[PDB]
Order: C-alpha cells, then structure tokens, then sequence
RNA sequence: AGGAGUGGAGCCUGCGGCUUAAUUUGACUCAACACGGGAAACCUCACCCGGCCCGGACACGGACAGGAUUGACAGAUUGAUA
RNA sequence: CAGCCACCCGAGAUUGAGCAAUAACAGGUCUGUGAUGCCCUUAGAUGUCCGGGGCUGCACGCGCGCUACACUGACUGGCUCAGCGUGUGCCUACCCUACGCCGGCAGGCGCGGGUAACCCGUUGAACCCCAUUCGUGAUGGGGAUCGGGGAUUGCAAUUAUUC
C-alpha cells in the first residue's frame, strides 16, 4: 500500500469525475490502462480499490478478470466530505442530461 | 585441388589448428578418443561419457537393453 | 506435504531499524561568524537536486539518492 | 483499428459473452432474462429483456446510465456510442432463464425445494409450453446428494 | 611433457589476439553470445571475483566466489577463481583451470545426487 | 466517381441473402447500373477440442464450426443515393460497409 | 533499484499476460483468434461466441 | 478369408521401482498409462532453500505531525545492480 | 403383407458425420471456476521475485508409430498435378512469401505482394515413364550410439532439447 499520496488523490478524482470505475487483474502489466503515461502501475491500483472495498463503502463486483465499482449515496457523501469536494459536482452520467 | 576445410572431418582440430588430411591406422582412433581430453575436465559431458550414455539428451530411463546381454 | 520449516538459521529476523533525530541539528550549525544558518554540508551543483538535499557526509563518499556523486579526499 | 473479419466476429461474440455474464451476475435479482445487440453504421446499441422493468430501472434512472458508463469504460469503445434500452419479455413462461432465476430466488429465500419445483412446473404448464423438465440436484435430505427430476408434457432430446 | 595448447594458441597467445579473431578458434554458442552483443548479469559477479582474487593472501587460493547462474567463458579474466555455484541447497566448489577454454562452466556444476543401483520393487515385474 | 462497392459480411445465409435481395431490388428500382451479388468464398474455421474438462475417459473431440459469408456488390451511382439506400432498416447481425475504388 | 527488483526478464514470448480472460488461468488455453480462454470456458461460451457443432 | 502388421529389434511426452530436496502427483481392464488438448529453461513449475507485501479493515495501548521502503563503484553478504 | 434379391433407367438404387432416450456409476474433475460448502488458514505463507532448483536422472517387462529387411527396390534426376486453412494487431510486441548479391547450411538489407480467390501459388509436394552403381546384399539402406563448424525470435540455452 506504500504508494504516493497523489496516486490515491487522483484515483479519487477520476472516480468522482466518472462516478463509476473498474479494476483489471494483472501483475505482468507496467501501469493502469486509463492511467498510462501517468506511471500508475496497476498493482497499486488494485491495492487501492481492494482497500476501498474492504473499508465497507463499495460493493464488490467481478466478472472475467475485471472488477466493477458501485456508487452509493453514503459513499458519495463520504468521498465528498473526506476529499473536501465542492457540493456541486455530480456523477458523470447525470451531466449532459 | 583447394577443397575447403569444412568438407573435412578434422576441421578446427584440437591441440593445433589443423586443416589438412592424413588417413592412417593407429592414430585415427586416438583422434576418435577425443573424450579423454574432456574426461580430464570432468564436465557433465565427461561424466556422461564415463558411464557410456548418450550425452545428447537421449532418454535412458529404462530403455537400452542392447549391448548388455 | 509437510511444513516447509524455513527456520534453519536466523531464529527471528525483523525489519530494518532506523532511528532519527527529533529535530535534526547535524544539518545546520553555528560557529561560522554568521548570524544565519551556516553551511557545513556540501551543496549539490546538480539542478535535479538542491540545498534541501543533504548528501550524508559520512566517513566516505557522498550518498544522494538520485545521482550519487563521489568525491575523494585522500 | 481494423482487423480481419474472422477475428472481429469472434471478438464480437466474446464481447456479447462478457456483456451477458456481467448482466446475469448483476441484475438476476431483477428477473433478468436476456440481452441482444444492434449495430448501426458507427453506432452500437444493446437491449435487455427482464420481467420487472421498474425494478431493473431503479431510481432516477441511475442504474442504466451507471452500467452503460461501466461497459463503455470496460470495453474501450468511443464514448457516447453505447446506449442501453429498457424492454420487458414477451412472457416469463416460455423463457427458461426467467423461470430458472425464479426457481433460484424461491430457493434462496427459504422454501421446500420440491414445493418450489412443483410451483414452477405448474406455472410453466399454465403458460402454454409444450413441455419441460427441471432437475434440482444436491444435498436436500441428509449428507448424500441425489439428483431429483420433474417432467411434464413431452420433451425431445435429439436431432436438429 | 608435451604442453597442451588451445588449437595451437595458448593463454598469453589468446590474450595477444583480438576477441573477434579469437572467435574462429572458439565454438558457437559462446560465439553468438558475443556476436549479437553483451549486456548486464556479468558486472557485479566479475567485480566480486576480481576482488576475491585481489584480497587473497600470498601463495594461497583466493576467497570464495558465490554464484547461482552457471557462467561461460569469453576471456580468461575469470580464470584463477574458486566458486561456489548454487545447486538448489548447497554450493559446489569449482576451481577454474586453464584447460577449460571454449566450453561452458555449466558443464562443471551439478543439481542432483547420482542414482543408486539396488533391488527390484514389488510392482515392477509386469 | 462511378466506382462504388458495398460489402456485406455475416454468418447466417438467410438474413444476408434477404438483405442482398432487398438492396439489389432497391437499387434496381432507381435506374442504376448495379453489379449483382458477388459471393466471396465462405470461410469456415475448424476447432477440434477436448470435451472433458479434466483429461479422463475417451478421446472425444468437439468439432466446433463457424462458417462466415461475404457478398460484394458494385454499382455506379451518386454516393448520396448509396447512403439513402443503405439506411433501409438492414437486418441485425450483418456488417455492411462502403468501399471506394 | 526497483526496476532490478521486479521483472528482470522482458517476456516477448510469455502467455500469462494474455491468459484466459474468463478466470485467471493458463492450463488448457487456446491462443487462436484472440479468444484467450480455457477449454472449459470456451465450450461454456462457444454458443454465445458463435461456434456450433455441425459435423 | 485375411490385409497395414502389431509385442517384436535402437531412438517417443507417457507410466511404472527410482536414492536425493522433491524426479513430484491426479487418473489401475475395456471405462488409467501421446490422458490432464503435458513437443515443459521461463506462464504446464504443484514441489526443495532466502528474501517480496502482509492482500490485517473493528475494538484498545507507543516516537503518540516527522512514524518508515526504492538512496549504480567499497564495506553487514545462500546477489555486489533486492 | 411388411419386405428381400436381380435388371432398365438414373449423377446417386445403403455418402459420411453432428445430435442422440429411461434410470444410473459412492467413474473423473474440489489442480478451470472470481461455482463452491465444511475442517486445515490467519505469518516461523501454502504466490507471480533469481527463475537459481528438477521427470533431458537408470540393474529388466507391459503400453499407443516410423525406419527396416530391396532387385516388390535405396538409386542420377525427365518430370507433369493438390486439398483444409491461419496469415503485418483500442496495451495483440509473435505475422506467410517474390527483385540484387553473398555464403552448404541458420540469414541479411530498399520498398517489401496480404484486408484477401487480388498476395503465398496455374500451392512446380508421395510414387512412378528414365539416368551412373547394387545383378542377390549384412555394406552404400539401419547415421541409432562419441569430433567439429552458423544463424532468428531467447536477460541464460550447461543436462549440446531448437534448424
């Protein structure tokens, strides 16, 4: 779990900016798929989401070497309060109607 | 007739770099006895040659009943 | 199978132990005819490092972490 | 970007399998029945069939958009080119997946397994199907496992 | 006696010639390894074997040199070292000899105990 | 230019042939010089595999087979008519493309 | 020294990086057509993929 | 009726006895023994050693805001470039 | 009668497979499962990390094939001809093969022919119609066992696994 703070901060940032997210299962990989050119190895990514799910705020969902994230209202409030996010950002799909 | 060295069997000889041909009895078998040089180096090939086994990786698990009666 | 029993040597090895000063005083010091913080540590000339980087001036060599330059005194 | 037709065909089949697996793992609680794909020039829509449309929609229509973004983010397709509809089945009686899930969720909730099997058989036969069989196998009474059958109507098992 | 020489050319005479012309007397596979190009995995081990040679007491065998991967020969700089090569649990002691040129050092390492010749078992007669 | 080709690749013969007949009839309705349905050789991919998950029993090999079919139709027409005739509610499960010479 | 600590062997011949994509497994893999699935899941999905026995 | 011709006679993944650290096993008639789609250095590797992060989130106690890993060449050395 | 056996005709007068029922086996698969229950777990581990470490180890027999026994053919070449199909990549680097030259061999460099029946390729593959030996053999076939020379993906090919 020993990873830079900016990594987890950006993980939360992209999770909030997209509302939902996914986790790929591989260690032969160099970094994360959507986090390429960001030197964000997927190992620390799966560490991050397994910590988040073990914390009891995201329901686990898995299919075909991939993990699917969920979004709960309690989780939304917790993420906004902890990250000090402005109380006007909404999940991505609610934008553009 | 300027026949190249690779066509011969004694190309890249041991001891001295030799590429000519000499066909004669009593010395050809000593050249055949080239395992003794490697026997003195106790290599894995040397040990395998000591036991009289096929050093090229041939499976000798239980097969090879010929030559032992 | 049995237990692998990786216990032939080293009855219990632990993590590395690192002890640090509560507030480092070996980095800056007095006694240089200066009222400001006086420079005893070598300043790194490389751009990628700086004055906050303290190459540990041990009994030998300079230990940086990114470039690791070495100076001989003899 | 493009590949030969055989590889694209098998990749589209793989994508369909992935989609169906994720959906049956997700929305089987909402009476999920099936999925289908339509492809238009530079566009792809995926339609679903499930008994409880209001339950499968959710609140504010959030689940459809959330899942759509999930699949869009999963499969790396150009964004905005995927949309997921909301359709109900023609009937829950002649669909094997729907009745299998009904039996599943009658079994999980706590009920005599043979009562549930009898009920599903009656429901099938009032639906008008020409016949069916359901096999429930496992540990019902004791530690031994006996595969247990129910048949009604007539069923064919051979040929095309 | 009659002094052994590697294809008519000896250790000092191997030193005299450049490696590229030395390849002709050499064998392949330990000829392709140089021909394609050389890389790491021969830096720290060579460094420590040179140091074991240097810090050796006079007229005595140098300090043990520890290896896992069985090396090869491309220049005799390593010759004159005693090496423990890992076999899986222990280290095999090999002292490099000036008759080993043009051959792998993996042929002088073992991984298994030599087999035993005993008596037939119960279920082996059919 | 008057060099336009259309490519219909699919797996089923019935849907592909119905689409081809519909397209050829529509392109015949407007006074078009249209080349008929050119049938590229169908390619079948053969996969003989193990049936049992764990090797046990008899060597029964499942000969899974997928046959795919391709039709090419050339026609000399304005391209706007090509676009207007493409969107004729084509069959699901058929991949249709437009190729220029 | 993290680069030397992990993956000191570039694998342009490996098969686990593209193993079975249904479950993390390699045994009984097919590498044809980019399917990258085990025999079990290949036969459990061939109808969904578009393969069907006819002979 | 016999026909390729079987085991026959060297060299096969393969099985069976096989010390050793483990030659690993699962699967004994057809219905095991070119089977595990098994031609293996590496993913087929399960098994024998030394390190790699604990993949430990609730209760409760520590320097309790400076707690502690990547810091190429020499030194502590079953890696000196972990 | 249901049918069977011959003939005219006809392309075909029995083409070959796929699927394949009751009911079961304490058959195999907990080493596919992110399908798994209950004991063993909870770091002196029961993993990707060096791959370092091995079924390429041997005193006999059972168990799936090829070479072989030749004047039924090894043998110089004169040759005229296939079918099924994978094939230059939204993390998929690995692709089949022609111009000029070199070298016995592994290959080389310029664009390279490949979104296909356009490229491989009128797939110039096996035997034979002939051309020296053998003219009735342990040899030239059986090269199955030991020498030495090269390249292309290989961090490493030692126990030369690869040509």
């Amino acid at each position: 779990m020993l990873m830079p703070k900016k990594n987890r901060i950006a993980i939360y940032e992209l999770l909030f900016k997209e509302g939902v997210m996914v986790a790929k299962k591989d260690v032969h990989m160099p970094k994360h798929p959507e986090l390429a050119d960001k030197n964000v190895p997927n190992l620390h990514v799966m560490k991050a989401m397994q910590s988040l799910k073990s914390r009891g705020y995201v329901k686990e969902q898995f299919a075909w070497r991939h993990f699917y994230w969920y979004l709960t209202n309690e989780g939304i409030q917790y993420l906004r309060d902890y990250l000090h996010l402005p109380p006007e950002i909404v999940p991505a799909t609610l934008r553009r109607s | 007739y300027k026949i190249p060295d690779w066509f011969l069997n004694r190309q890249k000889d041991v001891k001295d770099g030799k590429y000519s041909q000499v066909l004669a009895n009593g010395l050809d078998n000593k050249l055949r006895e080239d395992l003794e040089r490697l026997k003195k180096i106790r290599a894995h090939r040397g040990l395998r040659h000591f036991w009289g086994l096929r050093v090229r990786g041939q499976h000798t698990k239980t097969t090879g009943r010929r030559g032992r009666t | 199978k049995k237990r692998k029993k990786k216990s032939y040597t080293t009855p219990k090895k632990n993590k590395h132990k690192r002890k640090k000063v509560k507030l480092a005083v070996l980095k800056y010091y007095k006694v240089d005819e200066n009222g400001k913080i006086s420079r005893l540590r070598r300043e790194c000339p490389s751009d990628e490092c700086g004055a906050g980087v303290f190459m540990a001036s041990h009994f030998d060599r300079h230990y940086c972490g990114k470039c690791c330059l070495t100076y001989c005194f003899n | 970007v493009q590949i030969s037709k055989k590889r694209k065909f098998v990749a589209d089949g793989i994508f369909k399998a992935e989609l169906n697996e994720f959906l049956t793992r997700e929305l089987a609680e909402d009476g999920y029945s099936g999925v289908e794909v339509r492809v238009t020039p530079t566009r792809t829509e995926i339609i679903i069939l499930a008994t409880r449309t209001q339950n499968v929609l959710g609140e504010k229509g959030r689940r459809i958009r959330e899942l759509t973004a999930v699949v869009q983010k999963r499969f790396g397709f150009p964004e905005g080119s995927v949309e997921l509809y909301a359709e109900k089945v023609a009937t829950r009686g002649l669909c094997a997946i729907a009745q299998a899930e009904s039996l599943r969720y009658k079994l999980l909730g706590g009920l005599a397994v043979r009562r549930a099997c009898y009920g599903v058989l009656r429901f099938i036969m009032e639906s008008g199907a020409k016949g069916c069989e359901v096999v429930v196998s496992g540990k019902l009474r004791g530690q031994r496992a006996k595969s247990m059958k129910f048949v009604d109507g007539l069923m064919i098992h051979s040929g095309d | 006696f009659r002094k052994f020489t590697y294809r008519g050319v000896d250790l000092d005479q191997l030193l005299d010639m450049s490696y590229e012309q030395l390849m002709q007397l050499y064998s392949a596979r330990q000829r392709r390894r140089l021909n394609r190009g050389l890389r790491r995995k021969q830096h720290s081990l060579l460094k420590r074997l040179r140091k074991a040679k240097k810090e050796a007491p006079p007229m005595e065998k140098p300090e043990v040199v520890k290896t896992h991967l069985r090396d090869m020969i491309i220049l005799p700089e390593m010759v004159g070292s005693m090496v423990g090569v890992y076999n899986g649990k222990t280290f095999n002691q090999v002292e490099i000899k000036p008759e080993m040129i043009g051959h792998y050092l993996g042929e002088f390492s073992i991984t298994y105990k030599p087999v035993k010749h005993g008596r037939p078992g119960i279920g082996a007669t059919h | 230019i008057h060099r336009i080709r259309i490519t219909l690749t699919s797996r089923n013969v019935k849907s592909l042939e119905k689409v081809c007949a519909d397209l050829i009839r529509g392109a015949k309705e407007k006074n078009l010089k249209v080349k008929g349905p050119v049938r590229m050789p169908t390619k079948t991919l053969r996969i003989t595999t193990r049936k049992t998950p764990c090797g046990e029993g008899s060597k029964t090999w499942d000969r899974f087979q997928m046959r795919i079919h391709k039709r090419l139709i050339d026609l000399h027409s304005p391209s706007e008519i090509v676009k207007q005739i493409t969107s004729i509610s084509i069959e699901p499960g058929v991949e249709v493309e437009v190729t220029i010479a | 020294g993290h680069q030397q600590l992990y993956w000191s062997h570039p694998r342009k011949f490996g098969q686990g990086s593209r193993s079975c994509r249904v479950c993390s497994n390699r045994h009984g893999l097919i590498r044809k057509y980019g399917l990258n699935m085990c025999r079990q899941c290949f036969r459990q999905y061939a109808k969904d993929i578009g393969f069907i026995k006819l002979d």
